[PDB]
RNA sequence: UGGGAGAGGUA
């Protein structure tokens, strides 16, 4: 319901198509903070695993 | 304002906490009927195109 | 169970297991079209898979054998 | 009396000498080093950074509002509003309980039941019905002199800090014959504080009945039998009430 | 044409609500008296006696109005000006003590006590106390729902 | 996309030139003429992407068949613009610039470092000064200053051997040259001939950094910029505005800035420019890529064109309106709208009543849904218009969609969690929410202009927690309390009070009837009244042993409306509950009964059958306000005329002037007072009782039938003081500064105040009407902070299998219990059986949830007091076990696993915040000639004991007091038997003989003079200021000796019994005289809301009360000082411990008694780190809970304790090392206390020596950014200084917590994502 | 006052000084309802007379060598209509009193 | 489109 593309076109489709069902994802704020801590000379990275 | 005919007694939970029961008198003689004058601009602009 | 869970409740033993079982069960309800052991009522899938969870007929350990035995019948 | 009134005419006066001054620092400039015979004062007087500051200040000051106009008393009470906070004043969110209070000295001056009662509550004020300024911008309110017990109507504008010195009397005690007080031990208040007095000793009167209240306030009927946070917020929502098509 | 709810006035001691509330009534009382004169069309004789009376009414008022030097036109458009409620001035306060407010009562025909019987509207039945009924001022501020919604 | 961690670290130039996609390098953001980007400009669509969706920027390549290809005519890549947000690019510095985190976010990290003072580093980045790298010769040592004359002359001294340099380069090239690994064995093997404890923990700080630096990897040179990241334009985008013209971006002009004088020092830096142009070039650009990165911090803000300081990147990250505590913890939402709420009353406690308009809007892709199933609707325009023609198939379809769907009604503030509920629609016509009447008490919503949100929830789990967590009908009663929620408010409660009151010759009373329905039938036919006493056939239901209701029927001796609401009453209940008047209380006590005996759903019905019957009745009952209902009593003249002559008679006393201001004003203030409530007596007499005036044999007095009596007493809306200023007196109003007046209102509001009296009234009025203002606000800041301090607390475990635990016993501080043993351990778990002999020798066995039932077994076998579990002796690592909390009190059974109990405590706490025979113990004492006990020791109190066994009753008996009788023996009620010297403290001596003034000059070590009011000779004792020469070496010792001279002994020891004595101890006696055994010789003289506050952020009072440390003799420590000295001596240790003790402090025990850890030895408020460092967590836990339970007491507010234990468990989590084990903790630095219990779990498992920690009770502000996650801290508070220390750290958040998976986006550790969470636990360690 | 703050001033030397005669105040352009109607300010033209002369440095006290006298426009200034207020392109705002 | 200030208001 909020900043996941994804997730909240997949929500709308999903709704129209009769399943109630989300896919979420990284919400794009999280992304604006990362590129925001990043610009400040910062590396922060989701680690994998 | 208006003078109101105004009783002080609970009617059925309708006055519950500080509300207000109305006649449909006071809507039939529109007594608080207020007129809203709304104003709407359209701006023909110089598009370089 | 339209006005409280507190059977379905008092039926499972914990509330959040009983969400969790109950949204797999309007899943396969919604999506998958099997087939309501409860009379529908015309009611919506959530509501039926609450009465079938306080009916007594589904919990997770029946939903597992039954999605089980039909991976069994198909595989 | 240690708080004084900056209005409007006074405010653009200032804005208007600090353009006068950034445009006076050009023109000294100019007649310093240019020519002297076809020198004209037009082409170096430059209307531009007077208008700027006094546009600038009557269209986005801090005290220049868009004005209430719901009914004639929202716009009336915007018009006699007085305000702590704007440049020189104080601010909203660094202001603690004691300039929020109703000090002794409002007697007649300002309002203490009508300010808004949110984060705002005692920096917005309302003048009161009969309240002036002197000439140096304090607020002044009438007063009857009394002399030798005879009440006259004789009219003195005190302001705060000469009221501090007299005993003066309460509107609410009784008259007669156009005479003196009917009691002796009469109720006055002086030096802040309020006791009684005799009826000999007192130096002024309250020229009315509905002196501390200001406008709004005192369109409520029977205000003395409301409790002060309701009374406040009535004084506060009739100044909200949209007009409705028949008068009434 | 508005019920209001009594458990609102002991909480926050605005009791200039029901103050109000029976000075409205009584009000209202004298101009439906006034009304009812103009109705039958009775004389100018009797509408100036009753205005009269109505006007010169309280303890020791400050207002001395005398419809002697009134002429009648004058006279009748006053009392239709005032037939649809006496309007009545109370300074802060300066007001209008209970006994003048039961004086104007008494004199418009109505209770003292500033309550009627009040019946069911649905069921026919009857309210088992007395109610008081009365006229306030209602203001209709401008939070409307049309703007909330 | 899936991760376990979230990394931090320092950024290498070649880590950002690997972020980049190239250079900037033109400060043009944009064409103006053509709203084209610039070449290599702030905004270039060759690095940052195309700017429409699949184009190039020449428009050649059109279409998605070109989906990645790099045009030719322009060079940019047709794609998504998407990359327009996620493509950085760099700027190639010309000269290396510092960082302004790691030089100004204290401590400085590079200060700290290098060990260099803040202001030489910046006097060397201010291009003032030189610094020397490295000298050839000895004459010159590394990191020396010097300034430019120096350089000059050492430059044509030593020609070339040394090299110092000047700026950001000079600083880079010393952290390129340093040697962290020799610096840290230098510096840890300097720790140990370090004996000062300053040089201590400033080398233990350059250690943990040095530390810190070598095991995260980071070169220490990377806090010095030489590459320089520039923010994709989509995340700062320009902004047209409506008249043709960009609004202004900040960031592009701070970027602007950088690009333009680094153009300008390349340009210098090539031209061969002199040094001073040079060097103020370097000066600007180091300034200008310091408020790019946080403006407002070294220098002057750099402001924009209105006046305001730039918006820079460190102030996009912290704020309240930053991007963590605005877009992450809490953002904007689809589906979802507002509206006024009106009242349903006609709803079930499940409906809500829902706007059609509203509902239609929120509704729209379920109905294209149906629309689609249906086959209403081919095509999407159809249904595009068929849904917004509204027809009457679309209006079907909606009814359909809306049938079994909760939405969520949200109204802010939320302050607890019963703010949030899922109701059922109901769509009505209108555009006013609908409430039911119930929930208006939890959602704290009146309606006179309240708004609430709706929140429709669309996933099927969505709609199952609502439907199995959050509907109406599931929250009846509070997490806070156990109490219902779900409580009858003022007209339900008007209602059920004139049903079930009562008459005395109402109509038709001595009937006898058949029943309720008759009874019905009576009063609805008009045969009966409400309250005529009748005789009631009734038959009621009660609970066998097993689960079953049998029946037995009698005739009672009721009304008719108890008949009428026994009806209603369902079976199960006694007849009891309706037999009385019932009130707010008697009503809220039945629907608990009703509870506690059925279960959910017949209190449910119960509740919505007494709301329509309360409604019902009070509009049957008509019962009005009048203004005769206020009836003044008569006697009000009297008595303001009797305190009007008592003040007459007390200012004629002032003018004869025996009485002074002081005591006029104290002695008119309680004539007010005696009259004020003299005159609130007699008016709710005469109030209450006021029909006298009865029939059918007499006038027979009974309760009243007054309006306003009935709204005051059936507690629905009123209360004693309000109706006192309606009727009665108005009474004593205060002045602004908060003292009272000293003459009071005496006019009520019926009658009307004078122009003074509500001019006196006004101040206390805006005094309240800001206090609420100033009081939300705090109460805000107050709850946010305990939610972060409490946020990750989830219950993890099922029994921790402990021992510990509190012993919680009745409070009976005072002269009266508070909390009584069934309220303070009703729900917990018993860490151990009980064990007494006591009356009937109980024996309940461990670990079991203490429920009602047996709540009354300890009432009838009177039991004293109870160890049970809690939360803060919780031996689980990471949570709580559901053992150490016991039962769920939103619920009645034991708390599940998965539940955020620290989020529940945290509101739990912060939601009221807006509405703020004879026995002796620690008996030292001896007794006098005279028979009777004195007291010698401070810390005794006396406790009367019951017969039960129990202690109904307590006391502290002063020290300088005296008993007048024993111990065990039936003491005489009513009176405190001991006495006590309040005003001065004596100096009691226990031992008997004639006293000799030994050990002392009168005229040396007193001052010898005759006291001056009585003329007898009196040794009077000047202090140790004004002491002699031999003074100030020498004390006083009034040496009690025998009738000739020898000194005599304390029995059992071996000191011989002279008493050394301070200053102003006047000894009135004289040599000669015979002194007692237990006698004297002289005596020596003597908000709410901020209080809770300084409770939780563990604050040190100024004067706190001195605590003494270990057990010992307490003596004097180095004398002739301006602070007093104080060292105790042990019997078996040593201990030259001195305090120094301030001017204005006394002292409470002297320099020869004999004092025990943690005595009291400076009166004053305690401090919990002391409390905590002398006395034990128990100890801590009590004095915490005990102090803010005492305010919430005062202020009425139930809360449960075990919220403060969970909130004062998360303040404890701190444990440093003081003896190190066999793990790298060094010595005095804080650890996490799990950890740290695992470390020492892990040495006891193989075998080792273990480490020895000391708690640590840290505030709520230290301990939540203390915390050992980043990501939480930073989302807190201090971002700025939490993201500095955790990237030169190198630290990863490992998302264990609510916050963390709340930022982040996936299922929190708590409700039904605690199974998922534990599954990927599972599978990440079991893989 | 605030005129006679200001004027007279010399220059950076003394050659020449501006001296304030007398101020006046034009007629608006428009009344009231044409500036609420047209979205214009309520103003009034503020012109000024101005007195320039030269000191002759080459005399000793050269006083009288060139005397200007003409009209200047020194901006405008928004007027205050019948009941207070102030219309401000065209909206309509009041300057509330401030207690310092 | 959609950002920032300032002012006032509602609970
Ligand atoms: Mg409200
Ligand atoms: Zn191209
Ligand atoms: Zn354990």
């Amino acid at each position: 319901k909020s900043d996941d593309v994804n997730g909240r076109t997949k929500m709308y489709k999903n709704i129209v198509d009769g399943n109630h069902q989300m896919e979420p994802g990284m919400p794009e704020s999280f992304n604006v903070l990362l590129k925001e801590i990043r610009s400040l000379g910062i590396n922060i990275e989701l680690e994998d695993e | 304002g208006q003078n109101m005919r105004v009783a002080f007694m609970p009617w059925n939970g309708y006055n519950f906490e500080d509300s207000i029961l109305v006649s449909e008198r006071v809507v039939q003689e529109d007594r608080f009927t207020t007129i809203h004058i709304q104003e709407l601009a359209c701006v023909s602009r110089d598009t370089k195109l | 169970a339209r006005v409280t869970v507190q059977d379905a409740v008092e039926k499972i033993g914990n509330r959040f297991d009983l969400v969790l079982v109950a949204a797999r069960r309007a899943r396969q309800m919604q999506v998958g079209g099997k087939d309501p052991l409860v009379p529908e009522e015309n009611d919506k899938t959530t509501v039926i898979a609450l009465r079938e969870i306080e009916e007594g007929l589904i919990n997770n350990q029946i939903l597992d054998v039954r999605e089980r035995q039909e991976q069994q019948e198909q595989e | 009396g240690n708080r004084r009134i900056r209005s409007v005419g006074e405010m653009a006066e200032n804005q208007f000498r600090v353009g006068l001054v950034r445009v006076e620092r050009a023109v000294k400039e100019r007649l310093s080093l240019g020519d002297l015979d076809t020198l004209m004062p037009q082409d170096m007087i430059n209307a531009k950074p007077i208008s700027a500051a006094v546009k600038e200040f009557f269209g986005s000051s801090q005290l220049s509002q868009f004005m209430d106009q719901n009914n004639p008393l929202s716009e009336i009470t915007h018009k006699r509003r007085i305000s702590a906070l704007g440049p020189g004043g104080l601010t909203r969110e660094r202001a603690g309980f004691e300039v929020r209070d109703v000090h002794p000295t409002h007697y007649g001056r300002v309002c203490p039941i009508e300010t808004p009662e949110g984060p705002n509550i005692g920096l917005i004020n309302s003048l009161s019905v009969y309240a002036q300024t002197n000439e140096y911008g304090f607020l002044e309110t009438p007063y009857r002199k009394v002399t030798d017990g005879v009440v006259t109507d004789e009219i003195h504008y005190l302001s705060a800090i000469e009221e501090g010195n007299y005993v003066i009397a309460q509107a609410n005690s009784n008259l007669d014959e156009e005479g003196h007080f009917v009691e002796d031990l009469v109720t006055c208040r002086s030096k802040g504080e309020s006791s009684l007095f005799s009826r000999d000793q007192v130096d002024y009167m309250d020229v009315s009945t509905q002196q501390v209240v200001s406008v709004g306030a005192s369109l409520i009927p029977f205000l003395e039998h409301d409790d002060a946070n309701r009374a406040l917020m009535g004084a506060n929502m009739q100044r909200q009430a949209v007009p409705t098509l028949r008068a009434d | 044409d508005i019920v209001l709810n009594p458990l609102g006035v002991p909480s926050r001691m605005n009791i200039g609500q029901i103050l109000e509330t029976h000075l409205g009534m009584a009000a209202k009382g004298i101009g439906d008296k006034i009304n009812a004169m103009l109705k039958q069309q009775q004389e100018v004789a009797k509408l100036r006696e009753f205005i009269q009376r109505a006007y010169d009414l309280g303890a020791d008022v400050r207002q001395k109005v005398d419809l002697s030097t009134f002429s009648d036109e004058e006279v009748m458009r006053l009392a239709e000006n005032l037939r649809k409620g006496m309007p009545i001035a109370t300074p802060v306060f300066d007001g209008a003590k209970e006994a003048e407010i039961k004086e104007l009562l008494k004199l418009g025909d109505l209770p003292t006590s500033g309550q009627i019987r009040l019946y069911d509207g649905r069921t026919g039945e009857q309210f088992e106390r007395p109610v008081t009924v009365g006229y306030m001022y209602m203001l209709k501020l401008n939070h409307l729902v049309d703007d909330k919604m | 996309e899936e991760f376990d961690a979230i990394k931090i670290a320092l950024a290498s130039p070649d880590m950002i030139r690997s972020w980049s996609f190239g250079e900037v390098k033109k400060p043009e953001t944009i064409n103006y003429r053509t709203f084209k980007p610039e070449r290599d400009g702030l905004f270039c669509a060759r690095i940052f992407g195309p700017v429409k969706d699949y184009e190039c920027l020449c428009g050649k390549y059109k279409r998605l068949k070109h989906r990645g290809v790099i045009c030719e005519k322009c060079g940019v890549e047709v794609t998504q613009t998407k990359v327009r947000r996620e493509r950085m690019g760099h700027i190639e510095l010309a000269s290396p610039t510092a960082h302004i985190w790691f030089l100004k976010s204290l401590p400085s990290r590079i200060g700290l470092l290098l060990d260099m003072p803040l202001r030489d580093i910046e006097r060397v980045l201010y291009f003032e000064s030189y610094v020397v790298i490295e000298g050839g010769m000895t004459n010159l040592e590394r990191q020396q200053i010097l300034t430019e004359e120096q350089y000059l002359d050492a430059l044509e001294e030593f020609g070339d051997e040394f090299d110092a340099k000047m700026g950001a380069e000079a600083i880079q090239a010393l952290l390129k040259s340093m040697d962290l690994e020799q610096e840290c064995e230098q510096l840890r093997e300097e720790l140990n001939e370090t004996n000062s404890e300053t040089k201590r923990k400033k080398l233990t700080k350059r250690i943990k950094l040095l530390e810190a630096f070598v095991q995260s990897g980071n070169k220490p040179e990377w806090m010095i910029l030489t590459v320089l990241p520039v923010l994709p334009p989509d995340l700062r985008p320009l902004v047209p505005l409506d008249g043709g013209r960009f609004a202004t971006s900040d960031l592009n002009d701070l970027y602007r800035r950088v690009i333009n004088r680094n153009n300008r020092l390349k340009r210098l830096l090539d031209l061969a420019a002199p040094d001073i142009i040079v060097r103020n070039e370097k000066r600007m650009l180091q300034e200008a890529v310091d408020a790019l990165l946080d403006n407002g911090r070294r220098g002057r803000a750099i402001t924009g064109s209105n006046k305001r300081p730039l918006k820079s990147l460190a102030d996009m990250i912290k704020g309240k309106q930053g991007r963590f505590r605005q877009n992450l913890l809490g953002k904007r939402v689809d589906y979802s709208g507002r509206s006024v709420i009106t009242v349903g009353p006609y709803l079930r406690l499940h409906q809500c009543g829902l706007p059609k308009k509203m509902a239609l809007e929120l509704f729209k892709p379920f109905i294209y849904g149906k629309l689609e199933l249906r086959g209403l609707a081919t095509t999407i325009k159809a249904a595009k218009k068929m849904v917004e023609r509204e027809e009457a198939v679309v209006w079907d379809i909606l009814d359909e969609v809306i049938r079994e769907h909760p939405v969520l009604l949200n109204r802010a503030p939320t302050l607890h969690r019963l703010g949030i509920q899922a109701f059922e629609p109901v769509l009505i016509e209108g555009k006013a929410i609908q409430l039911h009447p119930l929930v208006c008490a939890a959602y704290n919503a009146d309606f006179d202009g309240d708004q609430m949100a709706v929140h429709v929830p669309l996933t099927l789990e969505a709609q199952l927690e609502a439907r199995a967590l959050m509907m109406s009908t599931n929250n009846i009663l509070s997490p806070a309390n156990g109490e219902p929620i779900i409580v009858p408010s003022q007209d339900v409660v008007l209602g059920l009070y004139y049903m079930t009151r009562d008459c005395v010759n109402a109509k038709g009373e001595g009937m006898v009837l058949t029943g309720p329905k008759e009874a019905e039938r009576l009063y609805r036919s008009g045969l009966a009244s409400l309250h005529a006493r009748v005789k009631v056939r009734i038959t009621e239901y009660e609970k066998d042993a097993n689960g079953e209701l049998v029946a037995k029927t009698s005739l009672k001796d009721t009304t008719v409306g108890r008949a009428i609401l026994w009806m209603i009453v369902p079976k199960g209940l006694p007849y009891s509950i309706v037999n009385q008047a019932l009130g707010k209380k008697a009503i809220s006590k039945m629907l608990n009964t009703c509870y506690r005996i059925l279960g959910l759903k017949p209190t449910v019905i119960f509740a919505d059958q007494i709301m329509y019957t309360g409604f019902a009745y009070a509009a049957r009952s008509g019962a009005s306000v009048g203004i005769d209902d206020m009836v003044i009593p008569e006697k009000k003249h009297e008595i303001i005329s009797e305190a009007e002559a008592e003040v007459a008679e007390i200012q004629e006393q002032f003018q004869s002037g025996l009485v002074t201001a002081g005591e006029r004003y104290n002695k008119v203030i309680d004539i007010w007072a005696a009259a004020n409530d003299r005159v609130s007596k007699a008016m709710m007499d005469n109030l209450q009782t006021e029909t006298v005036i009865n029939r059918d044999g007499q006038e027979e007095k009974q309760v009243s039938f007054n309006s306003i009596y009935m709204m005051a007493d059936s507690g629905a809306r009123g209360s004693a003081a309000q109706i006192r200023q309606l009727a009665g007196m108005r009474g004593l109003m205060a002045k602004p500064d908060g003292s009272i007046i000293e003459t009071p209102i005496t006019a009520n509001f019926r009658e009307g105040l004078n122009v003074l009296q509500y001019f006196i009234s006004t101040h206390g009025a805006r005094k309240g009407l800001a206090d609420t203002a100033l009081k939300t606000a705090n109460s805000g800041y107050l709850t946010r902070r305990l939610v972060d301090v409490a946020q990750d607390l989830v219950v993890t475990e099922d029994d921790c299998g402990t021992h510990e635990g509190i012993m919680m016993t009745p409070v009976i501080e005072g002269g009266d219990v508070k909390e009584p043993l069934r309220d303070r351990v009703l729900g917990r778990v018993t860490a151990e059986d009980v064990l007494k002999p006591g009356t009937a020798d109980i024996l309940v066995p461990r670990n079991t949830l203490l429920h009602e039932q047996w709540c009354d077994l300890l009432e009838e076998n009177s039991v004293d007091a109870v160890k049970v579990r809690s939360v803060v002796s919780c031996d689980t690592d990471f949570g709580v076990c559901a053992h150490c909390y016991g039962r769920d009190l939103a619920r009645g059974h034991i708390i599940n696993k998965g539940e955020a109990i620290g989020v529940i405590a945290a509101q739990s706490i912060g939601e009221p915040g807006t509405q703020l025979s004879i026995k002796l113990s620690n008996v030292k004492s001896v007794v006098n000639s005279s028979g009777k006990l004195v007291i010698t020791s401070r810390n005794t109190e006396l406790k009367l004991i019951d017969e039960f066994g129990r202690t109904k009753e307590s006391y502290k008996v002063p020290y300088g007091a005296v008993l007048a009788k024993g111990d065990g023996e039936q003491v005489a009620g009513g009176e405190t038997v001991a006495n006590w010297d309040p005003h001065t403290m004596p100096v009691i001596t226990e031992v008997s003989g004639f006293v000799r003034f030994t050990d002392m000059i009168d005229g040396q070590t007193i001052t010898r003079q005759t006291d001056e009011l009585t003329g007898l000779s009196s040794l009077v004792v000047l202090d140790s200021a004004e002491r002699t020469a031999g003074g100030k070496d020498l004390r006083p010792a009034l040496k009690i000796v025998d009738a000739q001279g020898n000194d005599v002994l304390i029995p059992g020891t071996d000191m011989p019994a002279q008493y050394f004595l301070p200053g102003k101890a006047i000894v009135q006696l004289e040599d000669g005289v015979q002194i007692s055994s237990g006698d004297t010789l002289a005596r020596i003289p003597q908000g709410g809301l901020p209080r809770v506050a300084d409770l939780f952020e563990a604050r040190r009072p100024k004067e706190p009360a001195i605590l003494a440390e270990i057990s010992g003799i307490v003596s004097f420590g180095k004398e002739t000082k301006g602070k007093r000295r104080l060292v105790i001596t042990p019997v078996d240790g040593s201990d030259p411990y001195e305090e120094m003790i301030p001017k204005w402090r006394q002292l409470n025990v002297f320099e020869g008694e004999r004092v025990e850890r943690g005595d009291v030895i400076s009166d004053g408020p305690e401090a919990p780190h002391d409390i905590l460092r002398l006395r034990g967590v128990h100890a801590v836990t009590r004095y915490i809970v005990n102090e803010v339970q005492d305010v919430y007491r005062l202020q009425g507010v139930k809360i449960n304790d075990k919220h403060i234990e969970v909130i004062v468990r998360q303040m404890l989590r701190k444990a440093t090392i003081v003896n190190a084990g066999s793990s790298d903790f060094l010595e005095g630095e804080q650890v996490e206390y799990s950890r740290v219990k695992i470390a020492n779990r892990e040495l006891e498992a193989n075998g080792k020596v273990g480490a020895t920690y000391s708690r640590d009770l840290l505030g709520i502000t230290k301990a939540s950014l203390a915390t050992e996650s980043f990501i939480s801290a930073a989302s807190f508070q201090e971002t700025t200084r939490v993201l500095t220390e955790a990237a030169v750290a190198g630290k990863r958040d490992e998302l264990r917590g609510l916050k963390e998976n709340v930022i982040v986006g996936r299922l929190i550790p708590a409700g039904t994502g605690y199974a998922y969470h534990q599954d990927r636990m599972r599978r990440r360690a079991a893989g | 006052a605030a005129f006679r703050s200001v004027f007279p001033i010399q220059s950076y030397s003394g050659n020449s000084e501006l001296q304030y005669v007398s101020y006046r105040l034009g007629e608006p352009v428009f009344d009231v309802q044409e500036c609420q109607i047209r979205g214009v300010t309520y103003s009034a033209p503020l012109r000024v007379k101005l007195r320039l002369v030269i000191y002759e440095r080459e005399a000793p006290e050269g006083t009288v060598k060139d005397i200007k006298e003409q009209e200047v426009y020194m901006g405008e200034i928004p007027l205050m209509t019948d009941n207070g207020t102030f219309v401000i392109n065209g909206t309509e705002r009041v300057i509330v009193s401030q207690l310092h």
